[PDB]
RNA sequence: AAUGGAUUAACGAGAUUCCCACUGUCCCUAUCUA
RNA sequence: GCAGUCAAGCGUUCAUAGCGACAUUGCUUUUUGAUUCUUCGAUGUCGGCUCUUCCUAUCAUACCGAAGCAGAAUUCGGUAAGCGUUGGAUUGUUCACCCACUAAUAGGGAACGUGAGCUGGGUUUAGACCGUCGUGAGACAGGUUAGUUUUACCCUACUGAU
């Protein structure tokens, strides 16, 4: 768990694109959240100047995992070479055309359940399967449309916005086969998707994250080598007063 | 430009186009929708008596007697007889893409074409029932 | 609003506030009409100076009572600090003199602006003028006392710490010169003076740390004598309440 | 309360997967993740962390970092060559393939 | 720019002046709106204040819900109807006018946005483009 | 100046009647006034007149001016001049103060659209006030004469300036002229609050109403006023059941 | 913030450096300034310095101490033209001020030729009394001598030596016999033109 | 009056008298002044103007929105044939 | 009344003249301008064939666009690429100066890499880039063969 | 109150207010012909 | 403003024949921020579209000064007119007052700038109605409606041209 801001903005899943594998940020300015996740991360994984269609908004742009990855049909053959020159040989990369472009706001995955959007075509339902490898299934989050932005995921564990009922974490979770927690980023902000990145080791959220907002973040997320995510329970007295 | 094609075809007063409606007869699941919209009071016919193939909002049901036997919804029928001209017929011109093309071609001659006969078929079986 | 009291602007002794607001009407308005014009534009001139003067002294009046805190209804503890710090009469009388004192120049300008229309000559319409802004004076000087005490309890409210009556505190209370502000200094930021005599802390110092992914604030006390258990310094009355009212350990 | 506390058991309850499979799925840590440092922040001998390989020739505003020179190719001596990416017409990146 | 709006805003033609009624496009209750005024405007004699893609203009509603009705409230523009010009070499214009409501802070009110939004606009401001589903 | 006509002709004038509503009253005549004519002119008389009681049913107007009788004696009247009602009564009662005067001006006072102007033409009996069903109509008071004592005389209406007293009662009494609301169909569900199912039932005739928003289009497409593209308009509706409401096309009245 | 900071501040840090040297060489060159401003300061900057400076050589030495005109016709009556064409020279409207009677009850614009405003009507008068010094704020009840004609006394023209009968009843004087008195004679000593107060010295 | 609604001038008085020139060749009203350091570099050229067209520019530069990106732009083409040299002027400076 | 394409109100009654700032009708254009800061981004050679083929493009063409430009002809000389819009028309003299002082701006500095040069016909709406282009897509015609 | 008053369908180159449609009146000016 | 009080000065020499700055007291509708919903006869015509220029008594932006000025913001005060000061809503209306934007919505002058530039909306004929007064012709305390002044080619000024 990590405050990180890119300019002054909390919304680091907007601007920033983190998988097991690698991980993408924008060119906006300076090098200074470009240096924030090699701080993190090191020189062990490619992390990845980029733009998607001459956009700095590459976190809502493309959606993938540590075996592949998709951009949508605006992205230029410069930028689409751009990033398999970058990336080792293992990951895949395929340009997707739909009707809808903001593949972030409508894949959100692990490396190995995927929900899509409830309108998505048949056709990338089968490419969705194949590059990234996983099991798809058309789900809404408590009726919201766009599961990219109100849901975050990883192998560990997921996080979904705060208006989920009772009943549709229990259904959903049956699905990810991960534990999910209601749980709010950034003082409140319910679109916890874009308001955070997030891989099995690694999380890097804004500034306005609050103290017991980390507490959440930390054990749905099992992010230190000695949390088994049952100290949650052990964190309610915190919840409560929250 | 001129004085007679401005007033129809500025971007305000721009209708569907060809495009959508093919799609809208092809299969089964879209047509039942429209023909069965739910009621709407920002709408001339209060949402009810819609013609696919003109996407044109009648007022009575009187109106879709007298407009189904004209000259006007004659064109649209004929209109629609083919492949709808995506923009990969003219790509296809240019030496680019024919394998996605032809492929499209290949399934509008063997499954999407008798899907569609087979619908607008069945609006004049229920047209005529009906009025 | 609330859990803080920093946004009061100033207020001005009486020989400077009415130095401030004589001085905007001659800059801004204009100051030259001559004998020979007509009679309605020499009456519509110093019907300008009197209802922009008039307005000129409440745009002030409507910055003190708009600012300070409406002792009564903000809470039953800042009530009541204030009550012993401020002492409750001497601060609800002087802020309902001033309006008192501001609906007064709305009647003198509501008068003279009304009075003057019928001015027949400049040596007429002139000495409604002047007779505006003198009525207007008197009003400034009668309340010359008044207004030196509401500056001084305003460069002292700002300096309150901020603490708020529904959040988890906790009160450190006992005698003097026992190490209550040591235990301060150790638990938590914050510039306690630590010096070995009796009454150190003459106010309410706060300072905040974190337990289990909260926050919590300890409230300082300046310790207490009890002896006649009625009356007690107000230095020492401020504890009581701070014991009173705080709902926390 | 007992009416508010339903509203804060949505977060505390967590949810279980019910375990709905016979395939086992374990996360993935890379093990050259595993093997590396962890940063310190004032240390004589850390990594340069590109911030600071910024700083020292202009600020923040006239840096120009090089998005060539952090690739992999199989030859790092053509790293820095252009692609054409038009010739006369039909642009070139329709035609290149395997084979 | 003002609040909410991160980096900076290029120029782009002005299609929407003063008393334009536009469509919204979020799941809020209102069906057009109707602009009062443009934020970060100009200031010349007989001018009127025009918006343009990405904007924050102060609108208020015609036809809605009546929570929604007779009240001032801001909102971002999504499409224009105008054509402007993208900086690589094309012009391009939308089918109609059409804005997003929202909060000073620049935080989206509805939760889904219908139909296409603008580039420009999605780059401008974050929020909107989390509950983006179309862009372009 | 609408301030000014008015302390123009109470200073001028001996008897000063008001005419209330009989519709509603209380929330009618004037609140500032009445306090200020027993301060600074005590010596005025400040009767009242219910007018507009053809509106209402017989026992109300009857139970008005009885509770209203332990302050002023406040006639009952009706303002029309080829059947009236209480034509020869209001004339006996100023053959009363002009008896104790051994010229007498006697100005109306009153709130907008209540029939100041009309009450004139049917003491003079000839056509001499102008009047209409929209409020604003006089600018300026006239001298009008009779019985060489009584001068009558005709302020423009006056509207007390409270806040409240409401936001939106201010459309339900005769004050705006009602083509200039901004929004006139949240005051639908105002006057179905006012005008009973029966009442509203009897005039447009149609069938049963739930949720006023319903209630308007099912006028809509019977009067057939649309606009072009089938369109039931919302504005040109609802401002015809608010004059009906003002003009009295719809029978409502506050019970005493 | 969190009670008084600056003078903790001062004791833990220091004011300054050079702090005083440079407090010590304001009033050093205080003498050279007050010099300064008084021979610049062109227009009205000028004039409220020298009232001020004035004013601190008074409280300084105090220290050291301790150890009816006549009024035309012409006015008072304004050319009212009345009518379309403006012609009707005849109306008069008194342009000073009335007091106008408790019960008024204005005649008819077509029967009257002399107009009595409605904002120039003061119905009370600040009555002083020389004897006890105290200046009571009194209702006027009739308007009894008025000078330069007999013909206002009937109007109520209230300029500069009108006697009026003002009476006496929050004061409450004891007669002969000691029934009680309930009413004076004051006459009034400024021009109400000049300030809506009206000053009546009660005669005594 | 005082003019009741402030705005600013229409046109620019910097740019007057505006007339015809004296000739189609204008002239240079001053140059670079002389750093005598340099080695021998001419100051001006003249060319002929002829025509526009578009370019594309991968735009290099640091801070903008436009960073790493590509931009069309406009450019003039000034025919420029090779000029050759007929004469040398000398210049006294006076104190006039 | 007398025409509405005009200043209305030209003077007031003091000074007794038309003063020397009041926007007359008379000569436009034709002046003489001085427009700075103008870059250059690319010097051609007459001798070199393949002018406006950058480092990108490799098909080789000259920047004469299709049949010329529009009222002048081939280029074949040095030339001078420079951006935005020298004050002038075509056939016409300019005079190049150079910069006048150290300029300061990152924007003096930047080292540009053209990546397309338009050559597309100015005298229509041009589409096509090399006269063995039109040929190559329309195929052969009957003036052919 | 036949110095005539209240009411009202139809009609009006009569006087006033608004709503849809519409549009260089306007934002903001451009161009072509006699 | 009136009525006092105090007294450095002034009054041919002068305290007390008599004036009186600088201060201050008399209430001018109620000592506990409740409100005051009070607009009280502007007898008279300029206002606005376009456009230019000028003062400083500065509303913004430049630089200083002083205050419980921790910062953030915000006030008082000086030098300064280079530059900038808007879009709408109700009456012929300026008068009078809101809505929002903005860095700010500063004040004035030039025959209360500007009709042989515009406008005739309103100012002033003859037509006609209603109200008051008159026996009457008619006038008005008044309200509403209908309604003709139309060069420039002259010398100068100014913008351009030999
Ligand atoms: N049915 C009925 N209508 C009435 C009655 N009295 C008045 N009205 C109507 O109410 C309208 C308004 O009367 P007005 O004389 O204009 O009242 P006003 O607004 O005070 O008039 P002004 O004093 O001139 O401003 C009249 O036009 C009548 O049509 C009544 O007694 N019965
Ligand atoms: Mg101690
Ligand atoms: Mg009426």
């Amino acid at each position: 768990a990590t405050r990180t801001q890119f300019e002054n903005s909390n919304e680091i899943g907007v601007f920033s694109k983190l998988t097991n594998t690698y991980c993408l940020v924008a060119v906006g300015g300076s090098e200074n959240f470009y240096s924030a996740f090699e701080a993190e991360l090191g020189d062990a994984i490619p992390i990845v100047h980029t733009t998607i269609a001459g956009t700095r908004i590459i976190g809502r742009m493309t959606a993938g995992n540590r075996r592949g990855l998709l951009v949508p049909t605006q992205t230029t053959d410069q930028e689409l070479q751009h990033l398999r020159n970058s990336l080792p040989d293992s990951v895949k990369i395929q340009r997707v055309e739909e009707r809808l472009s903001a593949l972030g706001n409508v894949i959100c995955c692990n490396d190995y359940v995927a929900l899509v959007h409830p309108d998505i075509d048949r056709e990338t339902e089968e490419l969705i399967s194949d590059v990234l490898g996983v099991e798809v299934f058309r789900q809404t989050i408590s009726g919201n449309i766009l599961v990219g932005s109100y849901c975050s995921l990883s192998n560990q564990g997921g996080l979904v916005h705060p208006q989920t009922s009772v009943q549709d974490q229990e259904e959903l979770s049956s699905l990810l086969q991960v534990p999910l927690v209601a749980g709010t980023v950034n003082r409140g902000s319910s679109v916890v998707g874009a308001g955070m990145v997030v891989n099995d080791y690694l999380a890097v959220t804004g500034l306005d994250t609050t103290a017991p907002e980390l507490s959440v973040i930390e054990s749905i997320f099992r992010l230190q080598d000695a949390q088994p995510e049952s100290i949650s329970g052990n964190l309610r007295d915190t919840l409560i007063e929250t | 430009m001129g004085r007679y094609s401005v007033k129809r075809y500025k971007t305000k007063r721009r209708t569907r186009d060809l495009d959508l409606i093919y799609n809208d007869l092809s299969t089964k699941e879209s047509v039942q929708k429209l023909l069965n919209q739910p009621l709407d009071e920002t709408k001339p016919g209060l949402g009810q008596h819609y013609c696919i193939h003109c996407a044109k909002y009648m007022e009575t049901a009187i109106a879709l007697k007298t407009h189904l036997k004209g000259k006007v919804h004659k064109r649209r029928v004929k209109e629609l007889r083919g492949v709808p001209y995506t923009q990969e017929v003219s790509d296809a011109a240019a030496g680019y893409n024919l394998n996605k093309f032809l492929n499209r071609v290949q399934e509008i001659t063997q499954s999407v074409g008798p899907e569609k006969e087979s619908n607008e078929a069945l609006l004049k079986e229920h047209l005529d029932s009906t009025l | 609003m609330q859990l803080s009291w920093k946004d009061i602007p100033t207020v001005a002794p009486a020989n400077d506030l009415l130095d401030i607001v004589l001085n905007r009407t001659q800059r801004k308005t204009p100051t030259v009409i001559r004998p020979g014009f007509k009679i309605t534009r020499i009456r519509a001139f110093y019907m300008r100076k009197v209802k922009y003067t008039g307005e000129g002294f409440v745009e002030k009046f409507e910055d003190i009572l708009k600012g300070f805190p409406n002792i009564n209804d903000v809470h039953p503890f800042h009530r009541d600090l204030m009550d012993t710090l401020y002492e409750k009469n001497h601060y609800k009388i002087s802020l309902a003199a001033i309006s008192r004192a501001k609906s007064l120049v709305e009647q003198v300008a509501r008068d003279y602006v009304r009075l003057l229309k019928f001015g027949q000559s400049l040596f007429q319409c002139k000495q409604l003028k002047r007779a505006a802004l003198g009525r207007m004076a008197t009003i400034v000087k009668k309340l010359r006392d008044p207004l030196a005490y509401l500056e001084q309890v305003r460069q002292h409210i700002g300096r309150l710490p901020s603490i708020d009556p529904n959040t988890r505190t906790l009160l450190i209370c006992g005698y003097p010169n026992v190490g209550k502000s040591s235990f301060l200094r150790c638990i938590t930021k914050s510039d306690v003076d630590v010096q070995p005599y009796a009454f150190t802390t003459k106010s309410l110092y706060v300072g905040h740390f974190d337990y289990k992914y909260l926050r919590f604030q300890a409230i300082d006390t300046p310790g207490i004598l009890d002896r006649p258990t009625e009356e007690m310094n107000n230095i020492e009355m401020q504890s009581i309440y701070a014991i009173a009212h705080l709902r926390s350990c | 309360s007992q009416s508010r506390i339903n509203n804060v058991l949505n977060k505390i309850h967590v949810a279980q997967p019910q375990a709905r499979d016979d395939v086992k799925r374990t996360p993935f840590i890379p093990e050259s993740v595993k093997n590396l440092k962890k940063y310190d922040p004032e240390d004589p001998n850390r990594r340069k962390l590109a911030r600071d390989i910024e700083a020292e020739n202009g600020g923040a505003g006239v840096f120009n970092v090089n998005l060539k020179d952090k690739y992999l190719l199989e030859d790092d001596e053509w790293k820095n060559d252009i692609m054409p990416e038009i010739l006369d017409g039909k642009n070139v990146y329709d035609f290149l393939d395997p084979e | 720019s003002g609040n909410g709006a991160q980096g900076t805003k290029f120029r782009i033609s002005l299609g929407l002046p003063v008393g334009a009624i536009m469509n919204c496009a979020d799941n809020s209750g209102a069906r057009n709106l109707y602009i009062i005024a443009v934020k970060g405007s100009g200031s010349r004699l007989n001018r009127l204040p025009a918006a343009s893609l990405g904007d924050m203009v102060m609108a208020t509603v015609k036809k809605g819900k009546p929570e929604l009705r007779k009240k001032v409230m801001p909102a971002i523009v999504v499409r224009q109807a105008k054509s402007w010009r993208r900086r690589d070499g094309v012009f391009l214009y939308f089918e109609d006018n059409a804005g997003v409501i929202a909060n000073p802070k620049g935080e989206m009110k509805g939760s889904a946005i219908t139909g296409p939004v603008g580039k420009e606009c999605a780059d401008l401001w974050p929020r909107v483009a989390s509950n983006s589903g179309v862009v372009v | 100046r609408i301030w000014n006509e008015l302390y123009k002709v109470i200073d001028s004038s001996d008897v000063v009647i008001h005419v209330l509503d009989a519709r509603d009253p209380l929330g009618t005549r004037c609140k500032s006034v009445e306090e200020y004519m027993k301060k600074e002119t005590p010596h005025k008389h400040l009767i009242y007149v219910l007018n507009k009681c053809d509106l209402v049913p017989t026992w109300v107007a009857a139970a008005w001016v009885k509770h209203l009788s332990k302050e002023r004696p406040t006639l009952a009247f009706h303002a029309s001049i080829t059947n009236s009602f209480g034509k020869g009564s209001l004339i006996q009662l100023l053959r009363q103060f002009s008896q104790l005067h051994t010229q007498i001006s006697v100005g109306f006072i009153g709130y907008p659209n209540t029939g100041k102007s009309s009450i004139i033409n049917t003491l003079r009996k000839k056509k001499v006030c102008q009047v209409a069903p929209i409020p604003g109509e006089t600018k300026v008071w006239q001298y009008i004469t009779l019985m060489k004592r009584i001068f009558l005389i005709d302020c423009p209406g006056i509207v007390p300036p409270s806040s409240k007293d409401s936001e939106e009662d201010i459309l339900f009494r005769g004050v705006v002229r009602v083509e200039h609301v901004t929004h006139p169909e949240q005051y639908i569900p105002g006057v179905l609050k006012r005008c009973q199912v029966k009442h509203l039932e009897r005039t447009y005739e149609i069938s049963g109403w739930k949720d006023a928003t319903e209630f308007i289009e099912i006028l809509a497409r019977k009067q057939g006023r649309l606009l072009k593209g089938g369109e039931p308009d919302e504005s040109g509706v609802s401002k015809q059941i608010l004059n009906d409401f003002n003009r009295g096309k719809i029978p409502w009245f506050v019970l005493p | 913030p969190q009670n008084d900071y600056i003078e903790r501040h001062i004791k833990q840090h220091g004011k300054r450096l050079d702090h005083e040297e440079r407090k010590r060489k304001r009033e050093a060159r205080e003498s050279h300034k007050i010099s300064e401003r008084a021979q610049k300061l062109t227009g009205w900057k000028g004039k409220q310095f020298a009232k001020k400076r004035y004013a601190e050589k008074v409280s300084m030495r105090k220290k050291i101490k301790a150890h009816v005109r006549g009024i035309s016709e012409e006015e008072m009556f304004k050319v009212i033209k009345t009518g379309k064409s403006r012609s009707k020279s005849w109306k008069r409207m008194i342009t000073k001020h009335t007091f106008v009677g408790e019960g008024f009850t204005r005649r008819p614009v077509k029967m009257e030729r002399i107009i009595r405003p409605s904002a120039l009507r003061q119905k009370k008068a600040n009555v002083t009394h020389p004897e006890l010094g105290v200046t009571v704020f009194l209702p006027i009840l009739a308007v009894k001598k008025n000078p330069q004609s007999p013909m206002y006394t009937q109007l109520g023209v209230l300029t500069k030596g009108t006697i009026i009968e003002v009476n006496v009843s929050e004061l409450g004087m004891v007669t002969a016999g000691g029934k009680v008195v309930w009413g004076k004679y004051a006459q009034v000593t400024n021009e109400p033109d000049r300030d809506g107060c009206v000053n009546a010295v009660l005669l005594v | 009056s005082h003019r009741k609604y402030e705005a600013p001038r229409h046109g620019h008085l910097g740019f007057l008298p505006r007339k015809r020139a004296a000739s189609i060749r204008a002239r240079v009203k001053a140059f670079p002044k002389d750093d005598r350091s340099k080695p021998v570099a001419l100051t001006s050229f003249l060319g002929y103007k002829a025509g526009m067209t578009t370019i594309v520019r991968d735009l290099d530069r640091p801070g903008s929105k436009f960073h790493k990106r590509e931009v069309v732009e406009a450019v003039t083409v000034v025919d420029t044939p090779p000029v050759v040299v007929v004469g040398v002027v000398g210049y006294v400076e006076t104190p006039r | 009344h007398r025409g509405l394409r005009k200043v209305a109100c030209i003077g007031a009654w003091h000074p007794a003249h038309v003063m020397w700032s009041v926007a007359r009708a008379g000569q436009r254009g034709y002046h003489s301008r001085t427009s700075i800061n103008h870059k250059i981004y690319r010097v051609g050679k007459g001798d070199d064939e393949a002018n406006g083929a950058t480092s990108f493009d490799r098909t080789k063409k000259t920047i004469t666009p299709m049949g010329g430009f529009v009222h002048y002809g081939e280029i074949k000389n040095d030339f001078i690429m420079v951006k935005g819009c020298i004050p002038g028309n075509r056939k016409r003299i300019v005079t190049l100066r150079k910069s006048l002082y150290t300029n300061t701006s990152r924007k003096a500095l930047e080292e540009v890499s053209l990546k397309w040069i338009d050559t597309a016909s100015k005298f229509g709406k041009g589409r096509f880039q090399t006269p063995a282009e039109k040929h190559a897509f329309m195929g052969t015609l009957k003036k052919d063969l």
